[PDB]
C-alpha cells in the first residue's frame, strides 16, 4: 500500500550458522 | 501450531519420491514475496523445536535421504514457517553427514543390508550440544 | 559518509533491492539479450558509529560455506559503494561496512539470463499501401499468477504519417502520439499470468518497448539473508526490506 511496496522485517545475523 | 499438523501431507509426499516421457511444465518466472511477511534463517531454537516436533510425530527417522524429498521439506518450513531454506545442507562423505545448522537434531548415517552412498535422516540430540559439523570443518564457519 | 554525533529516537535501516530487466527480442521472436541489472539502495538511519554486514545468497559465499547446493544467486560485475571493505570481500564474500547517513547506494550487479521475458509483446501487421493501417497486439505476462506488475506502458511505433486512429481493448486504454509517432497501451495493474488484447489501424525503425514495475519480486532469486548492526551502546535496530523489479531497458525489435 506504499510506494514500491511495504517492507518486512529483516534478521540481524545468520542464525544458520553460528551468529 | 495446527498447521505445523499439515506435517502428515507433507510426510506422505515426502515418501513415495515407443517411450514415456516426463510431462514438461510450464514454467512462470521470478521469485515472489508475500508482502510484510518476515523471512529469516534459521534459528538454533526453531531448529530443536522442529526437530523435536518430527521425531515424535514419525516418518523423518530412518526414511532414505534423497535431495528431491529433503527439498520438500524446506519447502514446507519455507512456506509455513517462513525460513531460507538453506539451512538443512549436511558435511560431506563418505561417512555420516552433520548438520551444518546447530540445533537440527539429524544427521545422515549410511546403511547396507536393506539395499555413490546411501543414507537415511537419523535422529540425534547430541547434535543440540554438539556443533560436530563446526569441529569438523570450522572452515564453514565463523 | 559517516561523521560523528548523529543521534536517532528511532534506529533503522532500510534496504531497497532493485531489479532491471533488460531485453532485446529480434523482429523475428527470437531474443537477443536478456539481462538484470540490481543495485541494493539504503536509508539509514542509525544513531553512533555502527557496523554492518549484509548477508545475500551469495553462490560463492554458499559454494564456500558447505551450503553449496542450496539455491543461490551467482552474481557478475559486482561493484560496491566505497564504504565496503573489499579486503573482506575478496577472502570472505563478506560484505562490510560503515554506512552514510540516510540515501546511498550499497552495491549493483549483473546477470546473465535466457528465461522468459516478463511481459511478452507480439504485435501483427498489416498495411495496405496508401491506404491504412492494422495493429493486432497480444500482451502476455509470464510471471507468478500471484504477482501483478504495475503502470505497464506498451510502446509501439506508428508511422510519422498515419492518421485517424481507431482502437478497441479489453483491458487497459490505447492513445495516439504523433509527436513520437507512437501508440501507446497502458495497463495499470497487469497480474501474472494473463493475455491481453488491443486492436488499432490508422489510414495513410524503433522497438516496441515496454515500461513496467513489479513490487513484492525479483527475477534473480536474490534474497537478503540478514543485516548485521554492531554498535558499541546496547542498540535496539531494526532493518528492513523490500524487493522490486521494473523495467530498465525492455525492447521487442519490429521489422
Amino acid at each position: 500500500d506504499r510506494k514500491g511496496g511495504s517492507y518486512s522485517q529483516a534478521a540481524g545475523s545468520d542464525s544458520a550458522q553460528g551468529s | 501450531k495446527s498447521s505445523v499438523i499439515g506435517w502428515p501431507a507433507v510426510r506422505e509426499r515426502m515418501r513415495r519420491a515407443c517411450a514415456w516421457l516426463e510431462a514438461q511444465e510450464e514454467e512462470e518466472v521470478g521469485f515472489p514475496v508475500t508482502p510484510q511477511v518476515p523471512l529469516r534463517p534459521m534459528t538454533y531454537k526453531a531448529a530443536v523445536d522442529l526437530s523435536h516436533f518430527l521425531k515424535e510425530k514419525g516418518g523423518l527417522e530412518g526414511l532414505i535421504h534423497s535431495q528431491r524429498r529433503q527439498d520438500i521439506l524446506d519447502l514446507w518450513i519455507y512456506h509455513t514457517q517462513g525460513y531460507f531454506p538453506d539451512w538443512q545442507n549436511y558435511t560431506p562423505g563418505p561417512g555420516v553427514r552433520y548438520p551444518l545448522t546447530f540445533g537440527w537434531c539429524y544427521k545422515l548415517v549410511p546403511v547396507e543390508p536393506d539395499k555413490r552412498e546411501v543414507l537415511e535422516w537419523r535422529f540425534d540430540s547430541r547434535l543440540a550440544f554438539h556443533h560436530v559439523a563446526r569441529e569438523l570443518h570450522p572452515e564453514y564457519f565463523k | 559518509w559517516r561523521s560523528e554525533g548523529i543521534k536517532y529516537r528511532k534506529n533503522e535501516v532500510f534496504l531497497d533491492v532493485i531489479e532491471a530487466v533488460n531485453l532485446l527480442v529480434s523482429a523475428n521472436g527470437n531474443v537477443l539479450r536478456s539481462e538484470i541489472v540490481g543495485s541494493i539502495k539504503m536509508r539509514v538511519f542509525l544513531s553512533g558509529m555502527p557496523e554492518l554486514r549484509l548477508g545475500l545468497n551469495d553462490k560463492v559465499l554458499f559454494d564456500n560455506t558447505g551450503r553449496g547446493k542450496s539455491k543461490s544467486v551467482e552474481l557478475e560485475d559486482v561493484k560496491f559503494h566505497q564504504c565496503v571493505r573489499l579486503s573482506r570481500f575478496e577472502n570472505d564474500r563478506t560484505i562490510s561496512f560503515i554506512p552514510p547517513d540516510g540515501e546511498f547506494e550499497l552495491m549493483s550487479y549483473r546477470l546473465n539470463t535466457h528465461v522468459k521475458p516478463l511481459i511478452w509483446i507480439e504485435s501483427v501487421i498489416e498495411k495496405h499501401s496508401h491506404s491504412r493501417i492494422e495493429y493486432m497486439v497480444k500482451a502476455k505476462s509470464q510471471f507468478k499468477r500471484r504477482s501483478t506488475a504495475n503502470n505497464v506502458e506498451i510502446h509501439i511505433p506508428v508511422p510519422n504519417d498515419a492518421d485517424s486512429p481507431k482502437f478497441k481493448t479489453t483491458v487497459g486504454s490505447v492513445k495516439w502520439v504523433p509527436e513520437n509517432s507512437e501508440i501507446v497501451w497502458s495497463v495499470k495493474s497487469f497480474p501474472g499470468g494473463k493475455e491481453y488484447l488491443m486492436r488499432a489501424h490508422f489510414g495513410l525503425k524503433p522497438p516496441i518497448s515496454v515500461k513496467f514495475e513489479i513490487p513484492y519480486f525479483t527475477t534473480s532469486g536474490i534474497q537478503v539473508r540478514y543485516l548485521k548492526i554492531i554498535e558499541k551502546s546496547g542498540y535496539q535496530a531494526l532493518p528492513w526490506v523490500r524487493y522490486i523489479t521494473q523495467n530498465g531497458d525492455y525492447q521487442l525489435r519490429t521489422q
